[PDB]
């Protein structure tokens, strides 16, 4: 009935477990770790199914309550036995962040036992948990905006601008990779208004570390809220390390015969939709700086040779999702130095996407004017979502 | 040694929550602040004792904003504990108070001035373990004195020799190219061999950018070496490991040589390919222990020596001897090894002299593949492949790789796919050897072919065609195992719609199961497959009248022309309608045998 | 050149660390996280070379533990896991069949040992007959 | 090889050490210490032996501490865990009746072989027991036996003693024994689980009302397989299931409205009931939308199986089924397709005016979605369809790009399904021309230029816009840009011959796939031969299309309607498709 109860933290590593029938093995978490928390572009949903099993799980702030089954178990059961459990642990410890776990596993050992038999949800109310439960757990604890703007017709613009950055080894491990963006929000609005915006979960509240900073107006309470400045300004600042969405992987295959030929292809592959574009492409090829020519052949855009840059360069226009292209390069080397093992640089690419490749997506967006007459369903509203290249380098 | 330190720390551990043990650390670190300000002066030992409290709440990740006072106090003392908690502070907490970079550089300058090594010592680490610019304009000008003087001490010459390597490597610009460089070279010949390890090393890193400078440091190492690997075993009994005489010197002087062209002195450049055979020959006896550890610490000088041969590339004997070992090597328990060895065969792939002996090994590495367990080791094993498929042995390398295709893992098909489409590409010596090779990868993982390939293989049978049955019965039979899949759908539909009457013959190969067939991949394909589906269609009512009935009478279904998309509906109402009506004779002027494809 | 060492164990927590490198305080337990992650998932038919964000990683497990290197990508690998095991030996050869519980009592030695054998990122000594001494001479001073 | 694990100084030392202290409030914190080593990842195997010496205790709390520790161990591995047996069979008949259940049910966790021989005593004993919790506990420990392999013959009289339960006293009792049997059941022995229907299920009806807020989800999937004869019957069962507007909002309403719908096969309108329960199911349909987002995730995946089946109930609820702008998006989603199917022709009012209300959110693909509502709205109600491409219009001039892509997508779906009744906004489509990137809506706006070509004088420089730049485009713009043009090619002649050649070649010559290759040849012989052909081959009226595809299976939602509550409806698949 209930397969198995598990309990992570955001990094997604397992702060307690249990499970039931024995029809559930090492398989299942990993595949609840790989499938759903690390899941890029998948659509969600409070019930997944994959490998002939499913997946229940609950978001609690920060932590990820999960119950595993492959049994066509009673849904509704699952989420209403999870929300109770949700209560009881907050009843005995208050809110739940990693450190109310780490500091109460004894006592979710108790619950877990107690709570739930083999899968079957025995009575669960706090009151009576005190018959079977003898722990205790341990709780622990304007100015910048004028009034009497006047505009005759209301207008806004959300611009999500995020940065990619990515190096990439031949064999296609992905090494290092974080996305840097803000939000810079355009209005034109009468008055002094309100404005509610809420986004997904993407973004938490020389080396790449989380982070999200706002502007002096925003306020917290999960959602924001907030009276925007007139004109044009920076609504938060922000950086992300994982789960991102690498737009375009390059495959690079470099063949070295001899001391003078050197023959390399690359093949770059789209991992997104099919309906999108990907614009202004930018592929720059290294090359050692004893080159005496080159040969290239080319299907997609076009390519040419930078001497002076030590580079092979190769455009693109546009270029849709989900495809494939190729380029072929044979080089030919002078022989001068019987010397210098040329340690190859690695292969830089440049493009802009219309999607942010850090995941984020605003989730909508209320204003409320009080004094005056209007709201939101009176103003028109433009989103534009702008992912570019920083360094994008793969090892070839 | 400090009793109260370790009940602080007992107590640490035995904390219940994070907040109970973040409460006891502000507790500490009030009282110590509290007895720092405190009026009353201090004794060493407090002193002492205070400061390993503090260096080791820092260590356990919270703040700590003093207590440099007495760090700073505590290096003018003289008994070693003293010295040692205070350079150890000093050295882990950074921080850019210009009047306490003054005070330490002023105690460093005094302990270097000192005698007793040992606290010669300290400062050394601490200089290097810092390194910051100001130490650099304290201290670069006299680190090399320290290290030339003929009466400093062993473990002085040793750190001196590496704080020097650190300064190098932080500030460039404050170490100047002046005279020491003869005696740097010259330390070579020390009986402490750890005097040779440092030396090595920074000549090693020094060379990096001043080679002409340095030359000199190559003979030095060439006999150092020779007198290392002919070594007795009960000779550097100190400096020997696992029965091995003296790895990790034998490493560092490799390294060095690889950062320098063949040597130019005749007798040195035998002595050392003497060396180097040597290695080689020592790689082959029995092991004299059953531990991993000699088996590890001989295969890092063999690995070391190969890779030098590689720097060379000059010793051509040499290269085969090492490329054998090596193929020797890929079959071994230790997986350490076995991706060690592919990895070096990966460059040695590049030879013009060790290609051939790289080939012979084909067997080897392909049954190594064929039953690996690791991932990376297959990936570098099918690059290997790569390496080294040519005009000779291109056939087998590519019939082998789609027959590991035939079961391999869902984690390497992606580039085994590709690789041989591209290896089909370039050494393709005949037509039907390419749309073999094409149509098997096809049949056998399409969803990962490209766009551009199948249109290429279809190309190509459009213009020297003379594979029709082939192509047809390999579409034929690939299709009613229930599991095709598109690409081979599509071009198959596509071949058999232009060529069935080469395959109509056999009696299970009827136009009427043709058309079972293509029905039964029907209601599981996409729109575009749908489309060439219908197109083939007409081509079979062009020819095989037999069916023209039933084929109509799907065409004519609600699932047909109330189709939801535009095109197939389009192409549906056009087909029959040319088909049925308005023509039975003039769709042989419409259908025809589609002119072959130009020449791009 | 070394970048960094750890004793780390199952837990996460990091018994020792040593840097060789301008890394600040957030960044350092940035990279200890990332490491610990990277290297608790393998088993023993698994290599000991594990790719890294701009170098890689020579480790080793020792039932309790686990010991961690970094290395530039461009160096030798296996002597650098026997330096580990080396150094190892040394401890244990000290402490006396050295625990982890020993590593945290007495860091302020342990670190003592880590700068004999290792100084600015190279291996400085290799002998332990010699390091023993030096170290039960240091251990007589007052 | 072996350093790092003496056990003379370190944690595990320690512990051990600590373990075998005297004052047992010590031995508390030291097992655990024990317990969080565990958690961790510490590997504390070698605690094992004395931590069970730690068994022999009169104290409830240890005693529970090392169950909780043993239980760590039994999943992982068991082997180590059995060794333990001879306490644990020396532990299910102690006084305190909680170490009664306790070891019982730790003895049921063990899955290993020779445990039968071990548990086929203790667990027969423990079911004819004073204590109800230790029967709540047994029961369930009678199907751990049964997962476990063992049909043990014995298993009969257990069987035998589990019927004799589903006439307990105590309600979890038979809350839990239910679902116990239930369970055995579906491992399926024919003869199994037989429903004495009258007395059994008059007992069962009885102890439902006085079961705990779980057990009487399983009281109701177990009547849910029941299988009932006569009318009068349906009619009691129904009567007496009817109150359930219950506390577990979720599970007691969704699972009663299954146990309904499968018991609503009667004389329709020879009684008054039909109606009575077609007006009943209503208010907790729609009071289910007020919890939860997850369980509105449900109840809202199930409501839309209900629509499907029998949509006279909530044919007058379209209000309450509004997208709220602060849900999440897989609500909206559902609710938005709720919406669709309910849009009736007297309320399309607000309908065709709330769509367009959702076409001023920033949430893209919601946006796409609403679009595409209003579009298919305008292919289920056809007294609607002119108000629908006026809202259309309204959404197109507010030139939002990512609105006017599945704006014209729509409006080409429109007019393909009622043609020749929107005629004067296509010259205004045109007007929005530059503005068009994704393929879906270049290949529409090609197509409505492809009809109504005698419309529009300036259809020419239209389709050349988009000649020039014919490669980087997908091949769906290709095919239909072909057809366009042959089509304009017929309608308008002598003024297309420019087009129709570089058209054609730029289709055949240069492009390499080979099935634009093949269209291409296709049309060019015809268009060579005879222009009198071309008209009646190409011209033809393409019959009337309608979305066959919304619409369900009408058994295979018979099906469904017999899983309401279960996990077999959210996915809208059979249970075989998954074991």
């Amino acid at each position: 009935m209930i397969g198995g109860l598990f309990i992570y933290n955001h990094k997604g590593e397992v702060l307690i477990s249990r499970v039931y029938r024995d029809d559930i093995g090492r398989n299942a978490v990993d595949a609840f770790r790989v499938n759903v928390i690390h899941a890029r572009q998948q659509v969600r949903s409070p019930v997944t199914n994959i490998a002939r099993t499913s997946f229940f799980h609950v978001k609690r702030s920060n932590i990820w309550l999960a119950a595993v089954t492959k049994q066509n178990v009673n849904a509704a059961m699952v989420f209403e036995f999870l929300y109770k459990m949700c209560d009881v642990m907050a009843a005995y410890f208050g809110k739940i962040s990693e450190e109310n776990i780490k500091n109460n596993f004894v006592l979710i050992y108790e619950l877990l036992d107690e709570i739930l038999d083999f899968g079957y949800p025995q009575n669960s109310e706090t009151g009576a948990l005190k018959t079977f439960i003898t722990q205790q757990g341990i709780k622990s604890q304007i100015g910048w905006r004028r009034e009497g703007i006047k505009y005759r017709r209301n207008e806004l613009f959300l611009d999500v601008l995020e940065s990619v950055n990515l190096l990439m080894s031949p064999q296609g491990q992905v090494l290092s990779a974080h996305v840097s963006g803000r939000v810079v929000m355009k209005s034109y609005l009468s008055g002094m208004p309100e404005c509610k915006f809420g986004m997904n979960d993407k973004i938490v509240i020389s080396i790449a570390i989380d982070d999200c900073t706002f502007h002096q107006c925003v306020r917290l309470s999960r959602s924001i809220s907030f009276i925007p400045p007139d004109g044009e300004f920076e609504l938060m600042r922000y950086r992300t390390t994982k789960d991102i969405i690498l737009p375009f992987r390059v495959i690079p295959l470099v063949r070295e015969v001899g001391r003078t030929k050197l023959e390399v292809k690359v093949v770059i592959k789209s991992n997104f939709k099919p309906s999108l574009l990907a614009q202004k492409i930018e592929v720059r090829i290294p090359t050692p700086l004893n080159t005496s020519g080159v040969q290239v052949i080319c299907m997609k855009g076009k390519a040419k040779y930078k001497a002076s840059e030590n580079a092979i360069v190769w455009k693109i226009k546009r270029m849709a999702g989900m495809k494939e292209s190729q380029i072929s390069a044979e080089i030919e080397l002078l022989p001068t130095n019987d010397k210098k093992k040329w340690a190859r640089p690695p292969i830089s690419m440049n493009f802009e996407v219309p999607f942010a490749p850090s995941g984020l997506k605003v989730r909508y967006l209320k204003v409320f004017e009080p004094k005056l007459n209007y709201s939101d369903h009176d103003v028109i509203k433009w989103v534009r979502y702008i992912g570019r290249s920083g360094i994008y380098e793969t090892r070839c | 040694g400090m009793r109260g330190l370790a009940v602080f720390i007992s107590d640490i551990r035995n904390c219940k929550s994070k907040e109970a043990e973040i409460k006891r650390i502000n507790k500490e670190l009030a009282n110590i602040r509290s007895k720092f300000k405190g009026d009353k002066a201090l004794d060493g030992y407090s002193k002492k004792k205070y400061v390993c409290k503090l260096l080791f709440i820092f260590l356990l990740g919270h703040d700590i904003d003093f207590g440099h006072m007495e760090a700073v106090n505590l290096l003018s003392s003289n008994r070693y504990t003293e010295k040692q908690i205070g350079y150890l502070f000093i050295s882990v907490l950074v921080n850019s108070n210009s009047e306490l970079i003054r005070l330490i550089n002023n105690a460093i300058k005094n302990d270097l001035a000192s005698r007793n090594p040992t606290f010669m010592g300290l400062a050394l680490h601490c200089i290097a373990n810092v390194g910051s610019r100001e130490m650099a304009e304290a201290f670069a000008g006299e680190i090399p004195k320290i290290l030339v003087a003929g009466d400093t001490m062993d473990s002085v010459k040793q750190s001196a020799a590496l704080c020097l390597l650190r300064l190098y490597r932080t500030s460039p610009d404050l170490v100047p190219m002046g005279d020491w460089t003869s005696r740097v070279v010259h330390l070579l010949n020390d009986q402490h061999l750890g005097v040779v390890t440092a030396a090595t090393s920074l000549i090693t890193t020094l060379a990096q950018k001043n080679p002409e400078e340095f030359k000199t440091s190559v003979s030095l190492a060439v006999s150092r070496l020779s007198r290392i690997v002919t070594s007795a075993s009960t000779d550097l009994q100190d400096y020997t490991y696992y029965f091995v005489p003296a790895p990790w010197l034998s490493v560092k002087l490799l390294r060095l040589l690889q950062c320098y062209p063949p040597p130019e002195d005749p007798a040195v450049r035998g002595r050392l390919t003497e060396c180097l055979e040597t290695i080689l020959n020592k790689a082959q006896e029995p092991p004299k222990s059953k531990k991993v550890q000699h088996s590890n610490a001989k295969n890092a000088v063999l690995f070391e020596a190969i890779s030098l041969i590689i720097h060379h590339d000059s010793e051509p004997n040499l290269l085969v001897r090492a490329c054998n070992q090596l193929g020797q090597f890929l079959q071994h328990r230790e997986t350490n090894l076995r991706y060690l060895a592919l990895e070096s065969m990966c460059t040695l792939a590049s030879s013009e002299f060790s290609h051939e002996a790289v080939k012979t090994h084909i067997e080897t590495v392909i049954n190594a593949l064929k039953t690996e367990r690791d991932v990376s080791v297959r990936q570098r094993a099918v690059d290997l492949l790569y390496a080294m498929c040519d005009r000779s042995n291109a056939q087998q390398i590519v019939a082998e790789m789609l027959s590991y295709l035939e079961t391999a893992d869902y984690s390497i098909r992606e580039e085994i796919v590709l690789k041989v489409a591209i290896l089909a590409e370039k050494y393709a010596v005949d037509y039907t050897w390419y749309v073999d090779t094409i149509l098997n990868l096809i049949r056998i993982a399409g969803d990962y072919v490209s766009e551009e390939v199948w249109y290429r293989v279809i190309q190509i049978v459009i213009n020297r065609d003379d594979v029709q049955g082939y192509a047809a019965k390999t579409v034929f039979e690939a299709l009613q195992a229930p599991a095709c899949h598109e690409n081979l759908v599509k071009v198959g539909g596509y071949i058999l719609g232009e060529f069935g009457n080469l395959i109509a013959g056999d009696p299970r190969s009827s136009p009427l199961i043709q058309f079972n067939l293509l029905h039964s991949k029907f209601h599981l394909c996409s729109v575009p497959t749908r489309a060439l589906l219908l197109s083939t269609y007409i081509k079979f009512v062009n020819l095989f009248p037999e069916v023209k009935a039933t084929i109509q009478d799907v065409l004519r279904s609600d699932s047909q022309l109330k189709n939801a998309d535009v095109e197939l509906q389009q192409r549906a109402v056009e087909y029959l309608r040319l088909s049925t009506v308005a023509s039975t004779d003039i769709l042989a002027t419409v259908l025809e045998e589609m002119p072959p494809f130009p020449e791009r | 050149m070394i970048r960094f060492i750890l004793i780390q164990n199952r837990a996460g927590k990091t018994r020792l660390a040593k840097w060789y490198m301008q890394f600040d305080d957030d960044e350092k337990q940035k990279l200890i996280e990332e490491v610990h992650a990277v290297v608790t998932v393998r088993d023993a038919k698994h290599t000991n070379f594990v790719e890294f964000r701009n170098f890689k990683i020579i480790y080793r497990r020792y039932a309790g533990l686990y010991f961690c290197i970094c290395v530039d990508v461009n160096d030798n690998n296996l002597a650098y896991l026997e330096a580990i095991h080396n150094f190892v030996e040394v401890l244990n050869e000290y402490f006396h069949n050295v625990c982890e519980l020993d590593l945290v009592f007495n860091f302020y030695k342990v670190y003592t040992v880590v700068d004999e054998m290792f100084l600015a990122g190279e291996i400085r000594e290799t002998s332990q007959t010699k390091v023993l001494k030096q170290l039960l001479m240091l251990q007589s001073l007052e | 090889s072996k350093y790092f694990t003496t056990n003379k100084k370190g944690e595990i030392f320690e512990l051990k050490a600590e373990l075998n202290n005297e004052k047992k409030e010590k031995r508390k914190e030291a097992v655990k210490k024990v317990i969080a080593a565990m958690t961790v990842g510490k590997d504390v195997s070698s605690l094992f032996p004395d931590v069970v010496n730690c068994m022999q205790t009169d104290n409830l709390e240890l005693k529970k501490l090392v169950y909780l520790y043993l239980m760590n161990y039994a999943k992982s591995q068991p082997d180590m865990a059995i060794m333990a047996v001879n306490s644990f069979v020396k532990d299910c008949e102690d006084p305190n009746p909680l170490i009664r259940a306790l070891a019982v049910r730790t003895m049921g966790c063990i899955r290993v072989d020779k445990i039968t021989e071990y548990l086929c005593e203790p667990l027969r004993k423990c079911l004819k027991d004073e204590d109800p919790y230790v029967r709540k506990t047994a029961a369930v420990c009678v199907a751990k036996l049964h997962d476990i392999n063992a049909q043990m013959v014995e298993d009969q009289g257990f069987l035998d003693s589990l019927r004799d339960l589903i006439a307990d006293s105590n309600p979890m009792v038979v809350a839990n024994a239910v679902a116990a049997l239930s369970e055995i059941s579906e491992s399926h022995p024919n003869s199994n689980l037989l429903d004495l229907n009258p007395q059994n299920i008059n007992k069962l009806l009885t102890a439902l009302n006085e079961c705990t807020e779980w057990g009487q989800i399983f009281i109701l999937d177990c009547l849910s397989n029941y299988n009932p004869k006569d009318d009068r019957e349906a009619q009691s069962i129904c009567e007496r299931v009817t109150p359930r507007l219950s506390h577990a909002n979720s599970a007691v309403v969704l699972s009663a409205v299954k146990v309904l719908m499968k018991f609503l096969e009667l004389l329709p309108k020879d009684s008054d009931y039909y109606n009575m329960l077609l007006k009943k199911l209503a208010p907790p349909l729609v009071t289910l939308l007020s919890g939860e987002p997850e369980v509105q995730y449900v109840a809202l995946r199930n409501i839309n199986l209900i629509v499907q089946k029998r949509p006279e109930i909530l044919k007058q609820e379209i209000k309450v089924f509004f997208v709220k702008y602060n849900d999440p998006i897989y609500v909206k989603l559902e609710k938005l397709d709720i919406m669709i199917r309910l849009a009736s022709q007297a309320n399309i009012a607000q309908v065709l005016a709330e769509l367009k209300e959702y076409a001023t959110e920033v949430d893209v693909d919601f946006v796409r979605k609403a679009v595409r509502a209003i579009g298919r709205c305008a292919i289920k109600v056809e007294q609607s369809a002119e108000r629908c491409v006026s809202t259309l219009l309204d959404l197109i001039q507010t030139k939002v790009n990512y609105v006017v892509q599945e704006a014209i997508v729509v409006i080409r779906d429109i007019f393909r399904k009622y043609p020749n009744k929107y005629e004067s906004i296509i010259a205004t489509l045109c007007e929005n021309l530059d503005s068009l990137d994704e393929p879906d809506a270049r290949a529409a706006m090609i197509w409505i230029v492809g009809e109504y070509a005698e419309r529009i004088d300036n259809a020419d420089e239209l389709l050349e816009s988009f000649l020039e730049g014919f490669h980087d485009e997908s091949t769906q713009v290709q095919l239909t840009l072909l057809t366009a043009i042959v089509k304009l090619f017929l309608k308008k002649p002598s003024e297309t011959q420019e087009l129709v050649q570089q058209v054609l070649s730029l289709a055949t010559q240069d492009s390499d796939n080979p099935d634009l290759r093949d269209r291409g040849y296709i049309y060019w012989r015809l268009l060579s031969t005879d222009p009198v052909t071309a008209k009646e081959v190409v011209l033809s009226e393409k019959p009337l299309i309608s979305e066959e595809t919304d619409l369900i299976e009408p058994t295979l939602l018979d099906e469904l309607i017999c899983h309401i509550g279960s996990l077999a409806s959210v996915y809208h698949k059979p249970p075989n498709a998954f074991v």
